RNA sequence: GUAGGAUAGUGGCCUACCAUGGUGGUGACGGGUGACGGAGAAUUAGGGUUCGAUUCCGGAGAGGGAGCCUGAGAAACGGCUACCACAUCCAAGGAAGGCAGCAGGCGCGCAAAUUACCCAAUCCUGACACGGGGAGGUAGUGACAAUAAAUAACAAUACCGGCUGGUAAUUGGAAUGAGUACAAUCUAAAUCCCUUAACGAGGAUCCAUUGGAGGGCAAGUCUGGUGCCAGCAGCC
């Protein structure tokens, strides 16, 4: 206890950081926002559109 | 493939061949009490670990004086007993460490120096504080009674800053009382 | 010309035993305690050790 | 005497191949006979109780030795199974389910019981040492 | 062996003709394997014995065969065609099948986990710095196996043995983590660990268990019950 460690990052600008940083740590420093998602269902939704074809199709994998 | 799997692990002690020994039962029964330690597998530890080191020492002597391989590993490990202790700057030569004994390693244990150097008024009490986290070997804090403390690192040992035997803070008891005779 | 044995004799002794309650007795310590015990019995303070 | 040439090598393979056969146990392990066995090989085997049966016990003593007929799920072989410890046979029942393991000899009798080589661990799905010692209970049904 | 066909190519790989050759107690051929092979695993005077389904390398398979398109690369099966065995739907006219992938279900058995989250790490792939990846990772269950390590420590009093030691559900204050929880930290986001405000111990009920006490083999010629019965007993 009383000491720690970890690694530390000092970009020239907040655009080269937003240019290379991750997105998660760019949202941990509040310059981006999380958006809600879930794999399994855009996994659903994509198998479902996939036996529809044309511009029905973008409405297909909502069901 | 699990990543995971490529970890390897290893044994650290054996059980007695013959289980019902009376005189090593009592020879093991007198170094446990003397050493306070918690049960037999603790003291068979030590014993591999001094049986695979002078495993190790009797091989090298085996082999020739001017041999590399002979060379470089009795220079290692006697670089590694001197370090910990176990041999003397006199005792220079790979026949020494033959002659190391259990005793010789349960003397490095960081409970056994608590309890030399007079931090502890027994060796029960002094593994009471070690796992109380009341002891540190340089400036990091040591709950291992089994540490093995190096020649260099003998020096340091002191009392934790952040407890109330090193530093201030007192115990919640203490605490709790003081609270209590406040009123 | 007796009852010897048959299946119907299960459990006999076992059922004729009468029932004891188990006395309370004060917990013995664990572990590093109980080997400080057993040294300072066998060794310090002192026939077999459940010898009459 | 025996054969010492350089070049015999080969007599001297073969002849301890062939005499390896007198050896019981390496037979016993290489004959592939343990799958012709009630147990097939395993360690354990579930079973369904027959009848309960007294065995005689063997000279010099005299008792009345506790077993069950249990014939096993997976090959329908029947065996005799010996039931441990005192009142223990009153936990058995008739169509029960026992898990049967061995004696300790592997396939041999022990001690004054003639001819039972297996013995009973579990009824229905209930430890019989915990039966004994009153730990648990033998389900209803 | 000669000459051809086929193949990406050599070759009885196949065709026509020709010759009678080829292997074998130095075990051919045939049979068994609860037989994928190896790197390796267990035990270690030495020599040896046993194991190797499983994460690395090589091979084979995608219910059993056979055939084939595409393509540089497949005799591919999360590609197609036919038969065989199973098998879902039907409006009875037809139409669709392949978990020895990740979960999960039935069966089988002595015998083995969640129908979760994520591409943040490692790397692969596509037109592509950007998408995708049940590969892979995180977390859930997990006493396979392995590592460290709590269940108490110290004084006063009383008993004992020689100031020195042991015992006491007698007294006294100190210490602390199991738990609990702001907070921070961790994390792709969570959780766990580490750190740490306020709590958290006297029969410290915060109560250690599994086997044994005739010998092998450490430990009772103690007390009650039973009386070759019940039972114990690896062997005696
Ligand atoms: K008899
Ligand atoms: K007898
Ligand atoms: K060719
Ligand atoms: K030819
Ligand atoms: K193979
Ligand atoms: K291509
Ligand atoms: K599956
Ligand atoms: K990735
Ligand atoms: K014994
Ligand atoms: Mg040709
Ligand atoms: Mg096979
Ligand atoms: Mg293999
Ligand atoms: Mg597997
Ligand atoms: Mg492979
Ligand atoms: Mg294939
Ligand atoms: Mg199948
Ligand atoms: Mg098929
Ligand atoms: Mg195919
Ligand atoms: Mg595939
Ligand atoms: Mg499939
Ligand atoms: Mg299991
Ligand atoms: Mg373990
Ligand atoms: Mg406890
Ligand atoms: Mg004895």
């Amino acid at each position: 206890g009383g000491k720690s460690t970890g690694f530390g990052l000092i970009y020239d600008s907040v655009e080269n950081a937003k240019k290379y940083e991750p997105k998660y740590r760019l949202i941990r420093n509040g310059l981006d926002t999380k958006v809600e998602k879930s794999r399994k269902q855009m996994k659903e939704r994509k198998n479902r559109a996939k036996k529809v074809r044309g511009v029905k199709k973008t409405k297909a994998g909502d069901a | 493939v699990h990543v995971a799997f490529y970890r390897n692990y290893g044994k650290t002690f054996k059980k007695p061949r013959r289980p019902y020994e009376k005189e090593r039962l009592d020879a093991e029964l007198k170094l446990v009490g003397e050493y306070g330690l918690r049960c037999k597998r603790e003291l068979w530890r030590v014993q591999y670990a001094l049986s695979r080191i002078r495993n190790a020492a009797r091989m090298l002597l085996t082999l020739d004086e001017k041999d590399p391989r002979r060379i470089f590993e009795g220079e290692a490990l006697l670089r590694r007993m001197n370090r910990y202790g176990l041999l003397d700057e006199s005792q220079n030569k790979l026949d020494y460490v033959l002659s190391l004994t259990v005793e010789n390693f349960l003397e490095r244990r960081l409970q056994t120096l608590v309890f030399k150097t007079g931090m502890a008024k027994s060796i029960h009490h002094a593994r009471v504080l070690i796992r109380q986290r009341h002891i540190r070997v340089g400036r990091q804090v040591v709950n291992v009674p089994s540490f093995m403390v190096r020649l260099d690192s003998q020096k340091h040992i002191d009392f934790s800053l952040i407890s109330p035997f090193g530093g201030g803070r007192p115990g919640r008891v203490k605490r709790k009382n003081q609270k209590a005779a406040a009123k | 010309g007796k009852v010897h044995g048959s299946l119907a004799r299960a459990g006999k002794v076992r059922g004729q035993t009468p029932k004891v309650a188990k006395q309370d007795k004060k917990k013995k310590p664990r572990g590093r305690a109980h080997k400080r015990m057993q040294y300072n019995r066998r060794f310090v303070t002192a026939r077999g050790p459940n010898s009459s | 005497g025996k054969t010492r040439g350089m070049g015999a090598g080969r007599k001297l393979k073969s002849h301890r191949r062939r005499q390896r056969w007198a050896d019981k146990s390496y037979k016993k392990s290489h004959l592939g006979n343990e799958w012709k066995k009630p147990f097939a090989g395993s360690s354990h085997a579930k079973g369904i109780v027959l009848e309960k049966i007294g065995i005689e016990a063997k000279q010099p003593n005299s008792a009345i030795r506790k077993c069950a007929r249990v014939q096993l799920i997976k090959n329908g072989k029947k065996i005799a199974a010996f039931v441990p410890n005192d009142g223990c046979l009153n936990y058995i029942e008739e169509n029960d389910e026992v898990l049967i393991a061995g004696f300790g000899r592997k396939g041999h009798a022990v001690g004054d019981i003639p001819g039972v080589r297996f013995k009973v661990v579990k009824v229905s799905g209930v430890s019989l040492l915990a039966l004994f010692k009153e730990k648990k209970e033998k389900p209803r049904s």
